[PDB]
């Protein structure tokens, strides 16, 4: 493992070797999914959903290929997705495609990123998922500029917060929101 | 060149002391210092370079002295002190430039770059503030002859030599016996090597030595003494003695036995080490002998005992190494080290403004051919450059 | 050369030798009569010749001195030749034969006579062998105790020796190191000669052409190495074997060094 | 995604080993035996195949990778062959009769050659380095070489009289000639029932890999006689029955695959 | 020295910080291929292990340059500093030592390994170049042992790597003309800098001031900030070595150093 | 730094940036997935491609604030100092290159170079303000 602890999950088997450890620790972070280990609008949700919306509006489903379609969407749904971690107003993100930034609650800005801390954070501590990741997080707090509670809420990723900002029609959340869709195409 | 040295001290402690908001009590005697150099220089004209790409620089003193009645010191004191600061600095410099580069074998002491011809003038000798350096310290000393001495990490004093002595060789080189060694800076590390492990030898040993002859006499030398030198323990590719052809080397290293290391001064033994490896010490040694035993292992295991054979082929060659090291010591004339830029600059000096070889030194001052022939003309202009580069160090870094 | 030479590491290496120690040396094929016959042809030694005028062999450097079998080559071998090479047929049969030819020829030995009817002889070291050349020989020894007589054997009955070589034209006889000998031999046919084996003879490449390694050079049996100078090829004709050897000459005198 | 360009690459040292690509590689590529007839004869079975592909089974390589493909006779196998798998496996029975002939397909299959064709009616042909080869193939190749000198006559042969060629092959089905590299040869060859290549000799082949089942290790591979080599992909066995070789190949194939590396070509 | 410096930067001028083993070459052990193969049997490349004073650096190939112009295999190794250095005194000899034993180390990918048993050779035709914002300064061919490089930015070594011409028979049997290649020809490369002077602050070997630094912030559980590093690793604060942490780094190096003055 | 400021995703036109040493571009080039005719014509699935699919950018920084010396399109201090330079045939000296071309002299912008660049720059200035 990286450091201070090897419970399993902090098993790196495999650019900079950060990148490299941080998207081997996330491609696991898949699973916290469905452990109720989250807190937030967890991501795999979605994907059932838009699985449900496309089955119910679809002509050529059929009973016998909605088995295996029910996994492929499962499987290949948000391939490259993003989490993260929050510890005493320090926020450390992580992504499978090999991106990690570290930053504060309150005021966005980064900060240099600690292995060795964020893996003994996201082995116990609840893991959020990154549907507000920070580019777009720090694009709207610079643009669209948000109250406190309203990015905690953000942060821990609230459907009523989100749900807010999608019918005022924040484009910064539109896009990264039709991102995710047009990723889970199939 | 002690007035060179009261100049650039003085000039450093005016940097240094006199500031802003400081109080006349602490600086009472710099000041008069100050106005006595002034006194003393303003009414005489300097010219620096003539050598090279030096510019011919003609410098012109006349400065106002520092007045002694405030208690505080005050922004329209510093700033005048200041502007006469940088100009007398970059004199200093200059001056100390036009001195790295001039040689001579007649009188390598006496000042060149004519300027300090002057200023050793006895008009001059008002300036003097404090010899307190090492170098300037021992400058003195050697003038008013007397034992003197610097200290040094980590010395360069052996010339770069990568050699090997083949005491027993044959056209195929196949079953030789000799010693090499690697000694550069302040590290030796030899070697002795036989392809037979000692299995015709008598007694099945075979000696090896090497003789180390400093050109200079050092004193309280501290020495690290390992085993198993690095650097002749894997397997090489070296050349012949006229550069003909190459033989191999596969070495398998074994410990020196009835290791003895001897610290002569003069062909009479001062130092005896017998089988003590780590720190060491060398109260006064011009010479070193170091003496070591490649000893046939008697005893041996099958794994072994398959690489030493009774006769010829030996592609493993039995190897007894040493490494020796001088962390610091303490010697009566200047050297190079490694902690100490002098030399440096007085390379980059002369890299830069592209001076002619001259009579003395060898071309681009390189060590090794300089340590080599250390005769006492070189010596000299090496001690009178390495005062004058400390001397601009202590100004412009 | 047994005196303090002296380098260093920082010269640089010259240009080959290669190319002139060619036109200021000589080479020599040892071939056996088996290769002229299946050849059946006459000026197959000046074809040889122009070919190695490739290479950059001049003209008169280049010999070819045939052998009619092992035997009557191992029977008093005369090598004098700045670079020699001697192909050599494999046979089980004749394997301690051509494996003491080859410790005979790769290695350098000081040779002094044997007076057997009037000497006790013994080995002292390991590199001192008793080596028998002839027509054949039929050596018996007797080994003897402190006081002069036989261990196992009668000084006297020379039927109570032990038979060591039984018509061998050339032998190579190690005993105990330490014990003296008494030797009955057919010194009309064969004579033997005490021999040390020194530091090896750089001048000589067998060419096994046929057969696995089997040559054991050294007496003891711990080393059985492959020196860089034996080489081992598969054959089915020998114009094939005389063409690799003619391309590929330059590395067997790379790994052979100049005699003299 | 580049093609025919060699690049620098660049890594690091303080990189962590990855896992163990076997039991995926083994998922994802394919293995062909080749044995020859008297195993069969001696075995005396039908289902042999299969039950060598169940044991397989057990080591990892799945139903339909494993393959195995007969030979009758060591110079049959010689005349053309054809090694297209991901990994190869041969059995050669060792004769003293037949060492050169099982040495030259050694050094054919174990290494690998960039060939072009040779019309010898034609040109009068010549080696430039130590790896410019001559290989013939076919049912019966007698080839005979005059080298010619500067001005295109022979050198103790007759351009015009055949017969006063210098013969180095009588009667083969495989023929590795390596003769004087820097001299222009004529050859005669039988061209009805063998054809002749000249072969650059490449980089070795790590997808193939031969077990000398019978004698000592004789393979030479290099031509030139000072080297005389032994490489990993070139084992040997003793020998008294079959089934006996066959389940050591089976059990020690995990470190025949580690001796063997996919081919980069 | 530091506050001299402070009140120069201050007041613009030339400062300088003289070192002795400076740490100015961040830990870098890699290796550079040109030209590899699956098996790895075949090999052609340099090695470098760069770290604090010193560079080892290992030019390799597994053919002994057999099949390259004029039997000689060229080798380059280019470092690039973050700050520039002055006046510095430099031991270069060759023969790396780290890099001349056998060896056994992955890919690039991490999947498999290869091995490597060195054979060291003489670096020839060497050169080694300390250039200033590409212009060339020092140059300096065939000298071994203690040199001097007065401005520089930028390393250039650049050795080749010659196959002996004549050779022994105990050598020739480890360079076949052919693939095989159990003994790898290496030319090695060491460089120390024993001294040097920098307009800008680093760490060396003989102050303690880092030191002071990093263990009042392990001691007091400093959370990171902005600017430094977490545990103010040299390596990563040097590699990325902007204006912004080079002030910072001035300035608690500074007050280190007088806090030492009084309480070492 | 790599740390990062300004981020802007879709928008074209004008944009702004507070504070940068780094930029990257990212776009796509994506398939038409209606396709008509002579578009069709142009993107078959075989391998001759007579027509390359390209994706662009224009990027031009009108206006900037730099704590450093530089040039633009609107004073002339660097003519100024070349024009000099070539007029009175100046050597090359051991900091700026041959002919002060902007190129290599950005490429390499060592504060040595900077502070030299500030002050010839400074002194044209001073020079333009009386002689232009
Ligand atoms: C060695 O060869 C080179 C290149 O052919 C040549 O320039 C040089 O003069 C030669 N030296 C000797 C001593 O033959
Ligand atoms: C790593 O290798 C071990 C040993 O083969 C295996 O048990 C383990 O499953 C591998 N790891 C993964 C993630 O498959
Ligand atoms: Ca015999
Ligand atoms: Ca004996
Ligand atoms: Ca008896
Ligand atoms: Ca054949
Ligand atoms: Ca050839
Ligand atoms: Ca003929």
């Amino acid at each position: 493992s990286v450091g201070s602890s090897a419970s399993a999950w902090t098993d790196v088997s495999t650019v900079s070797s950060i990148s490299t450890q941080t998207s081997t620790i996330s491609r696991r972070l898949r699973l916290k999914e469905m452990a109720t280990q989250t807190e937030g609008m967890n991501f795999d949700d979605i994907s059932a959903a838009v699985l449900k919306t496309k089955i119910d509006r679809s002509t050529q489903i059929s009973p016998n290929t909605l088995p295996d379609i029910v996994t492929e969407a499962s499987e290949k749904f948000i391939p490259n997705r993003a989490y993260r971690v929050i510890n005493n107003d320090e926020v450390f993100e992580a992504g499978t495609d090999g991106r990690f930034f570290a930053y504060r609650v309150e005021t966005f800005d980064e900060i240099p990123f600690d292995v060795q801390k964020f893996a003994d954070l996201v082995t116990d501590s609840p893991v959020i998922s990154a549907i507000i990741d920070f580019k777009t997080l720090k694009n709207l707090n610079d643009n669209y500029g948000i109250s406190r509670q309203q990015a905690f809420n953000l942060l821990r990723s609230d459907p009523r917060v989100l749900r807010e900002f999608i019918n005022q029609d924040n484009p910064i959340i539109r896009n990264r929101i039709e991102q995710l869709i047009m990723q889970c195409r199939l | 060149m002690d007035v060179l040295y009261s100049l650039s001290k003085t000039l450093k402690d005016a940097r240094d002391k006199i500031v802003e908001g400081t109080l006349y009590s602490n600086v009472s005697d710099l000041i008069q210092q100050f106005n006595q150099m002034i006194i003393t220089m303003n009414g005489n004209e300097f010219q620096t370079g003539g050598i090279g790409n030096l510019p011919i620089r003609n410098w012109n003193f006349d400065f106002g002295l520092l007045g002694t009645t405030l208690l505080n010191l005050d922004a329209n004191y510093v700033e005048t002190a200041r502007n006469t600061i940088d100009y007398f600095v970059d004199f200093v410099d200059n001056v100390c430039m036009d001195e790295m580069v001039r040689e001579s074998q007649r009188n390598g002491i006496a000042p060149q770059s004519d300027s300090l011809r002057k200023l050793s003038g006895i008009k001059f000798k008002r300036i003097n503030f404090d010899n307190s350096s090492e170098y300037i310290e021992n400058w003195n000393l050697q003038n008013r002859r007397q034992r003197t001495g610097f200290t040094f990490h980590k010395p360069n004093i052996f010339p770069y030599s990568a050699s090997f002595t083949l005491n027993r060789s044959q056209p195929a080189h196949d079953n030789l016996m000799g010693t090499m060694w690697l000694n550069a800076g302040s590290e030796i590390q030899v070697a002795g090597f036989d392809y037979s492990c000692a299995i015709n030898a008598p007694a099945n040993i075979q000696q090896f030595e090497h003789i180390v002859q400093l050109r200079r006499v050092l004193t309280t030398a501290t020495i690290t003494l390992l085993p198993d030198a690095e650097r002749f323990s894997f397997p090489r590719v070296i050349n012949s003695a006229d550069g003909a052809t190459t033989w191999y080397f596969n070495p398998v290293i074994l410990r020196p036995n009835n290791v003895e290391v001897e610290f002569l001064l003069n062909g009479q033994i001062i130092n005896t080490y017998q089988a003590r490896f780590g720190t060491i010490i060398a109260r006064n040694f011009d010479t070193i002998r170091l003496s070591f035993q490649l000893m046939r292992p008697p005893n041996m295991t099958p794994a072994v005992a398959a690489l030493f054979p009774n006769a010829q082929p030996f592609e493993h060659h039995a190897t007894v190494g040493l490494t020796l090291r001088i962390e610091s010591a303490v010697c009566e004339s200047v050297l190079a080290d490694a902690s100490k830029t002098m030399l440096a600059n007085v390379t980059s000096v002369r890299q830069e403004y592209a001076i002619p070889v001259g009579p003395v030194f060898p071309p681009g001052m390189n060590w090794t051919d300089l340590i080599t022939n250390y005769s006492p003309s070189r010596e000299d202009n090496l001690q009178r450059v390495f005062t004058v580069a400390s001397i601009r160090s202590m100004l412009v870094k | 050369i047994n005196l303090p030479i002296t380098g260093s590491m920082d010269t640089a290496y010259a240009n080959s030798t290669q190319e002139e120690t060619f036109l200021t040396s000589t080479l020599c094929l040892y071939y056996p009569t088996e290769a002229a016959t299946e050849i059946n042809d006459n000026s197959w030694k000046d074809t040889l010749s122009q070919l190695f005028l490739t290479k950059g062999w001049p003209t008169g450097s280049v010999y070819f001195k045939e052998y009619t079998d092992i035997a009557s080559f191992s029977v008093d071998p005369q090598l004098y030749c700045d670079y020699n090479v001697v192909l050599m047929k494999y046979d089980a049969t004749l394997q301690l034969d051509m494996s003491e030819l080859a410790d005979l020829i790769l290695n350098e030995w000081l040779c002094n006579p044997m007076d057997i009817t009037l000497y006790y002889y013994q080995q002292t070291d390991e590199a001192n062998k008793w080596i028998s050349m002839g027509s054949s020989c039929t050596i018996k020894v007797c080994p003897l105790n402190t006081q002069t007589l036989g261990i196992g054997c009668l000084t006297t009955d020379t039927a109570t020796f032990e038979e060591v070589a039984t018509a061998e034209k050339l032998v190579i006889t190690d005993v105990v190191d330490g014990v003296n000998h008494k030797l009955d031999v057919t010194t009309a046919t064969c004579t033997i000669r005490n021999c040390k084996k020194l530091g090896p003879r750089e001048n000589v490449a067998v060419i096994q052409v046929g057969g696995s390694d089997v040559l054991d050079i050294t007496a003891d049996p711990t080393t059985a190495p492959q020196t860089e100078r034996m080489m081992r090829i598969n054959w089915k004709k020998w114009w094939q074997v005389f063409y690799t050897v003619v391309d590929y000459v330059n590395q067997i005198i790379q790994a052979m060094s100049k005699r003299s």
